[PDB]
RNA sequence: ACCUAUACAUUACCGCUAAAGUAGAUGAUUUAUAUUACUUGUGAUAUAAAUUUUGAAACUUUAGUGAGUAGGAAGGUACAAUGGUAUGCGUAGAAGUGUUUGGCGUAAGCCUGCAUGGAGCUGCCAUUGGUACAGAUCUUGGUGGAUAGUAGCAAAUAAUCGA
RNA sequence: AGAUCAAGGUUAUGAUAUAAAUGUCCCAGUGGGCCACUUUUGGUAAGCAGAACUGGCGCUGUGGGAUGAACCAAACGUAAU
RNA sequence: AAGUGCUGAUAGAUUUAUAUGAUUACAGUGCGUUAAUUUUUCGGAAUUAUAUAAUGGCAUAAUUAUCAUUGAUUUUUGUGUUUAUUAUAUGCACUUGUAUGAUUAACAAUGCGAAAGAUUCAGGAUACCUUCGGGACCCGUCUUGAAACACGGACCAAGGAGUCUAACAUAUGUGCAAGUUAUUGGGAUAUAAACCUAAUAGCGUAAUUAACUUGACUAAUAAUGGGAUUAGUUUUUUAGCUAU
RNA sequence: AGAGUUAAACAGUACGUGAAACUGCUUAGAGGUUAAGCCCGAUGAACCUGAAUAUCCGUUAUGGAAAAUUCAUCAUUAAAAUUGUAAUAUUUAAAUAAUAUUAUGAGAAUAGUGUGCAUUUUUUCCAUAUAAGGACAUUGUAAUCUAUUAGCAUAUACCAAA
């Protein structure tokens, strides 16, 4: 007709997960109700974080929680993490806190009940603060996974820095011609 | 006889005559039904000027007269009298078609009960023919 | 791969699951470390979740009317349309229409000059209105003398 | 073993080429069956994406035994999941009944490294080696190490 | 002055892309009426009546928009066996076979009537295997036109009446 | 040159945004092309070769020069005017 | 340039708006001051002041500004003035009634879903045949190009070509978490199932240099240690709106 | 060929199911044409398909019967429940939430009896009256609406041209 139905007319990002649960749908079939009456941006970022895969809905270890709870002058804010706040040991003292979280491991409840601060889930949260007043939102790292440093190689630069696919460590493994000095060239 | 169903309009369809599968004239190893001829020369694949009108999403019917048989309903498979209890209260909407593994013993039991349930069948009188 | 057969327990059997999967407060017994697993959604009501007296004090919009009304209209064939999207369109008509209307009188009076027939009841009262409109200007001579 | 409506080629029949071309199509190997010739004509997709290859970094270690380099490595930052977790709570009263005793050889950990940054408690710890950045910081922290038997 | 395009415009319609709305129904909602607080007149009460259901993977609504081999993902259907399932039909005719009975899809494909036929079969949802064919100078088994009566059965002396 | 105070208009050309912004699979293909106008070598030259800058043909139907992959109109959901 | 004023037509008319949400608000009608002018006389008819910011006409004051400047375009206005002008000063019920939810619909004709039976009106290439108007090379495929004077195809029924494992990478589902793993094993006990299970041992934890060594922020702490890009929350006070 | 035999011979040594290409036959049409084919829209022929329901200026007024009755202005009684209180018992120190039994509460709710209990009720059929028994389909109008053509024009206003 014209010419543009060009590209992309195609809003890529996910509408609903490829997952056929009856618990995770129950959050979606609840939290679609609580972002289309209010317009609060805090609910939508809950909704758009109910959708990533197992990886990239980041794992999140407990020492990252604590100094964020020591991001001080907030003694009442409730912790919301869409992920897995597991347990790490070397945080010796543990503070009183109350988290909303998807998945909490058995060794993770056992120290925060030893804290002892009650952890709550999302429908458990949903009774309390749908506005999000005094609520914290913590999302883990995504260069965190070690399998995610294979990017993006063209070695001539000294901005190369990017972990080739090894067979296994030792010697005579991708270390003679190209890397070091004397076998042809330094990268 | 039966009251026609539930807001009966003009069922008016886009293209009606069937769709007959490029070069099915001079091969009777070639069947009747269509296969978009995917090869790089063809005389219909290029949606040319003359040939057997090429299907797509255009030609369909309206999205309220989807599936609508010429008597207002949408057709529906029926097996025994218990599935005619599915057509208890919806009787003014759909119809029934007695599945063709049902004998003339059990089809005596539909045609005398669901008549009083006021549903329509496409086919009574299958094996009726008032003999066994 | 479907839930739910009709299952019948016995009393010595039924008092072993507490051993076999411990409680919410403990680990279990007969397996090492198999804890009782978790829920990811710990209240799973929806109807009594919407009861609520803690949610529907913050809801905003019941836009029950749909407000669709999507039909366009013509700006000449609907003379009805003109005043609605645009007042003062009535002004330009009801200015020039009477100017044509007196001009309809202004050419029948030539026929009432040529033949002089009527002027009986079709245009006689149409031209006798100036005698009534004289009184609309006698007040300009008698009621406008207040300033 | 597949759910094959998902598997790419049960909707590909019929397209009349099935997925691998219609000019220079799927001929049993074009490539060189394997890794040829990493020096020879597959040069560019072997440097880049795989440098360091082909050659000789040098020490012909004749018959390594992977025991002499065993040394399983624990770090000073953990150290208290090593002891009981609630046992740290009674060491912060304060009661100076401790330094405690931390065996490592009984654990299954050998050389104490020094990522660490331990608490202020003294610790008597037994390892199979030392690390200089750790042991000085332990020695400020009131505890000291002694080499295990 | 006329002339014709699958182009341009407007009304419907199809699918697709984008945007937007809808879940306290032991309510909401009008319609009347009894009353009332009465605030002139607006509200609450009570009676009487009637409208009010969906895989929120729904539903309503809005605009725009649509060519296509080489090729990639999107839901859709055939032909399978395996575990779950429908108080599943079955010698009172089950599978395929025909069809100038009738119909649904955009389409692949079903549903249906009659006529053979004689013992087993399908639908939803989990899985899945040697899974749908016009083709490969494709393998095997019928069978055409030419001919189903043409090609030609012409070398070696040559057969004949009567029983 | 850096950090940190002090003053500060309406942010500084037009016209838009059919939405902009990025990291993987290095993702299936494809690595032989053709033509007209100008610009143009090689050759006397050709429906030959050899190109730079566009548009098109392969991928493309189409209304028009009867005809014709490119010419000139226009780039193809089903329908009436 | 103004509805100037029609007169004649074409084809086309979404909408189960709860089959999960104004049928409402604009306007038009008949009821309750007025006075005469005028006309028809049967209605009608015609009258102002009631209030404006007035908005032009004119007059002057006044200024911003201007090709020019006799000036004229103006700007801000300010006032007077007559003359035009318009909307605001229509509640109360009612009405098949205007317009509004992709704004199409009153009338009329034509006909009985007639016990069974069965006429009527439109449609209907279902897949032919019959009758005409345009279209039109006969199918794969290599190639810039096939209707090819390019190769393969006589017809048909059944059979046939994207599989197996191997380890990897990535995307992704599902548990779990500094953990994870039985799946080599035994024993419990019904059978190739499952159950239960111990030491290991894979892989990560902590890196390497050719190796011997050494071993990951000054601290009881630090997060690409500081910086800017920041959603969100918290908070300072401001007005502000609705409830108040 | 008859006569049989069998549920079948429309199962008779290709002895079940009998296709597909070929076609032998009879009926139906037709023809010197694009060589056969189709595709587009009609086309007689031929069978077929889909056809219907309580008003203009009403889901109105009005009169006839029948059966009956928890319904009246109906009373009681028999319930079981539901909702909503109060208590107790299982709780992660208490509350709460939650089930389990315990009682109150209101109103509804059925089974049974009862002014009149068929008195002006109740539930099924019969009646006229305003456009009126159709209310539907295909049609001709009449006007409305967005597009859209053809055919006339009432008065302006502008320069010059006089």
């Amino acid at each position: 007709g014209i010419d543009i139905n060009h590209k992309y007319d195609r809003k890529v990002r996910r509408t609903e997960p490829k997952s056929q649960d009856v618990y995770l749908r129950l959050l979606v079939k609840l939290y679609r109700f609580l972002q289309r009456r209010t317009n609060k941006k805090f609910n939508r970022i809950i909704l758009k974080r109910l959708f990533m895969s197992k990886i990239n809905r980041p794992p999140l270890s407990l020492q990252r929680i604590a100094r964020f709870f020591k991001a001080a002058n907030q003694p009442e804010s409730t912790i919301v993490v869409v992920g897995t706040v597991t347990d790490d040991a070397r945080l010796l003292v543990v503070p009183k806190l109350t988290v909303c979280a998807l998945h909490v491991t058995q060794t993770a409840r056992e120290r925060i009940l030893k804290a002892g601060g009650e952890v709550l889930t999302f429908d458990q949260l949903a009774l309390r603060s749908p506005t999000g007043k005094n609520t914290l939102l913590l999302q883990g790292r995504r260069t965190a996974r070690t399998a995610c440093k294979h990017f993006g190689k063209a070695p001539g630069v000294p901005h190369s820095h990017t972990r080739p696919y090894v067979r296994s460590k030792g010697r005579k493994f991708e270390r003679a011609r190209g890397r070091r000095s004397s076998c042809g060239y330094k990268k | 006889m039966t009251i026609r169903p539930a807001y009966r309009p003009k069922i008016v369809k886009k293209r009606t005559k069937h769709f007959i599968r490029h070069q099915s004239d001079r091969y009777a190893k070639l069947s009747h039904k269509w296969r978009k001829p995917k090869g790089i020369d063809n005389r219909v694949r290029r949606r040319f000027k003359g040939q057997y009108l090429m299907p797509n999403i255009g030609y369909g019917s309206n999205k309220r007269t989807r599936h609508m048989l010429p008597t207002g309903f949408k057709k529906f498979l029926v097996h025994n009298v218990r599935e005619l209890e599915v057509l208890l209260m919806q009787n003014r909407v759909y119809c029934g078609e007695i599945a063709h593994g049902v004998s003339s013993k059990k089809r005596k039991e539909i045609v005398e009960r669901a008549k009083q349930l006021s549903v329509r069948l496409t086919n009574p009188n299958g094996r009726l023919r008032s003999q066994e | 791969g479907h839930v739910g057969r009709f299952v019948i327990w016995t009393e010595s059997a039924f008092a072993r699951l507490n051993d076999l999967f411990g409680t919410w407060k403990k680990p279990s017994t007969l397996k090492k470390g198999y804890n009782l697993p978790q829920p990811k959604m710990a209240n799973t009501d929806l109807s009594r979740l919407l009861k609520s007296e803690e949610i529907r004090k913050v809801l905003r919009d019941p836009r029950k009317r749909v407000f669709r009304s999507v039909r366009r209209l013509n700006p000449l064939t609907n003379v009805r349309q003109l005043i609605k999207l645009n007042p003062y369109a009535e002004v330009l008509k009801r200015r020039a229409a009477l100017a044509a209307e007196k001009r309809t009188v202004a050419k029948v009076l030539a026929k009432a000059k040529k033949q002089n027939v009527e002027l009986a009841k079709s245009h006689f009262a149409n031209v006798a209105t100036k005698a009534a409109a004289n009184r609309a200007k006698l007040l300009a001579a008698r009621k406008k003398k207040v300033a | 073993m597949s759910n094959i409506k998902r598997k790419k080629t049960r909707k590909l029949r019929g397209h009349v080429s099935h997925g691998h071309g219609r000019i220079g199509k799927h001929r049993k190997h074009p490539g060189g069956r394997g890794n040829a010739g990493g020096m020879h004509h597959h040069r560019i997709n072997f440097d880049k994406y795989h440098p360091g290859y082909f050659g000789k970094v040098g020490m012909r270690n004749f018959h390594l035994r992977r025991q002499h380099k065993f040394r399983p490595e624990i770090n000073l930052d953990k150290l208290w999941s090593l002891v009981g977790a609630e046992k740290f709570a009674e060491l912060e009263k304060e009661k100076s009944t401790k330094a405690p005793v931390i065996d490592l050889v009984k654990f299954g950990y050998y050389k104490l490294l020094g990522r660490g940054h331990l608490p202020a408690r003294p610790v008597i710890v037994k390892a199979k080696y030392f690390s200089k950045k750790a042991e000085d910081k332990i020695k400020k922290a009131g505890g000291v190490c002694l080499l295990s038997a």
